[PDB]
């Protein structure tokens, strides 16, 4: 049976809004995968992707502004989402119901991250500190200065050591976690970076920005291992695959690039999408992807494996 | 540059015909 | 005299040198 | 970019018949190329191909200025 890539389903108005963000994740309790959204106006909605179909679970209320962030959990049945607002709210993905919020005043809490270990929410703030928030604490434990401007992205390794950032002037900052101590401040780009992530294996660290571009770096030396190009617009989102070998973006020009980083060359581009793709993510084993974008829809991709 | 005063007429003659 | 904070611009913005292919 | 790459491979195929007159063509026929790479935002081929024609050729100011056009596009104006 050979495997190529191709559109495998499309929910069309998916939201009233454009939707801003998305997350896939897998449980292995329930044996579901699940997928989280979050739009402009101002809903988040959970559906389960079974028999090839995706069939709405949840549809949860509460953020005041549209909704930026939706991340899941890697263990637990939880969700966390952010809203325009700066108000953050976790849902508990078992009953739909919100588990807790945290007001995160007027300019704090842009962009969610859940922790390796699903016990804590990073999100860079407008001053230029990403706050970190206790899961069960609900507070804010403590914060790491990147004397920055606005971080528009973060990001945690897999195996926890750093959590990076990407500011609105390009320059790029990796933390150790244990000590909480600025390893590096990259250069990166001269755009925004809207969009940063981490390899499976902690090695590299793939961020996007504006100017088309997507830079990979080597954390360990944090020095540049390559950059790629041949997207139209922004680039919105990038997220590796499960696999390792390569990763997959998003970019203003309506078009789902998936890259290989052995070869540094974009081995696949879907133009399904109408509008700006706000976020791509894959699945837990990597043979699907989700995309959602201002056209206010959810496109499912195959992937061989 | 004593390399660049070299090739003015092979440059020249590349923009003539363009 | 409350409203929306824009000032209205008009712009005369002058295209990009062209840099079109050459004929031979 | 296929009848680029033509006119490429003709200029170098029929070289030897004059080497001088198919040398420019090939030059004028590499910028256009690399120009179409800028289009395609193939941007490191097309910064490369402007670097090959000025390391041959350093009175090209075109393949100049279309590196510093493409800098201002990356954002670094200096």
């Amino acid at each position: 049976m050979t495997n190529q890539y191709g559109i495998l389903f499309k929910q069309e108005q998916a939201h009233d809004d454009a939707i801003w963000s998305v997350a896939w994740g897998t449980n292995k309790k329930e044996n579901s995968e699940t997928v989280v959204t979050g739009s402009l106006d101002d809903l988040v909605k959970v559906w389960k992707w079974r028999d090839e179909r995706l069939d709405l679970q949840w549809s949860l209320e509460g953020h005041q502004l549209g909704v930026v962030s939706v991340d899941i959990s890697h263990t637990l049945p939880i969700a966390a989402s952010s809203s325009l607002d700066a108000h953050i709210r976790l849902w508990d993905l078992e009953n739909g119901k919100q588990i807790k919020s945290i007001d995160a005043g007027p300019v704090d809490a842009w962009t969610l991250a859940f922790s390796p270990d699903s016990q804590y929410l990073a999100t860079g703030t407008h001053v230029g500190k990403v706050n970190i928030f206790g899961v069960e604490s609900g507070k804010k434990e403590y914060s790491l200065d990147t004397r920055g401007k606005f971080i528009l992205s973060i990001a945690y390794s897999p195996d926890g050591k750093y959590l990076a950032s990407g500011a609105i002037d390009g320059i790029i900052n990796i933390f150790d976690i244990a000590t909480g101590k600025l390893l590096h401040t990259l250069e990166g780009h001269a755009m925004p970076i809207r969009s940063l992530t981490f390899s499976p294996d902690s090695q590299l660290l793939v961020t996007a920005s504006d100017d088309g571009y997507i830079k990979i770096y080597d954390v360990q030396h944090a020095n540049l291992a390559g950059t790629l190009s041949g997207h139209a617009s922004w680039v919105l989102n990038v997220a590796f695959c499960p696999d390792d070998t390569h990763f997959v973006s998003s970019s203003s020009d309506k078009s789902v690039k998936v890259w290989d980083v052995g070869t540094r060359t974009c081995v696949h581009t879907f133009f399904d999408h109408q509008d700006q793709v706000w976020g791509v993510k894959y699945n837990g084993n990597g043979s699907k992807i989700v995309s959602v974008g201002d056209d206010q829809e959810i496109h499912i991709y195959d992937c061989p494996i | 540059r004593s390399f660049v005063d070299a090739e003015v007429d092979v440059t020249r003659d590349i923009v003539s015909r363009e | 005299r409350s409203g929306v904070v824009c000032r209205v611009k008009y712009c005369n913005s002058l295209p990009d040198i062209p840099f079109d292919p050459k004929f031979i | 970019k296929k009848y680029f790459l033509a006119s490429l491979d003709r200029a170098k195929a029929e070289a030897e018949h004059d080497e001088h007159y198919y040398n420019a063509i090939s030059v004028t026929t590499s910028y256009n190329l690399a120009r179409l790479y800028e289009a395609m935002c193939e941007f490191h081929e097309a910064e490369k191909l402007y670097k090959n024609i000025l390391r041959e050729h350093p009175n090209y100011v075109d393949c100049y200025l279309r590196l510093g056009a493409m800098a201002r596009d990356k954002g670094n104006f200096y």
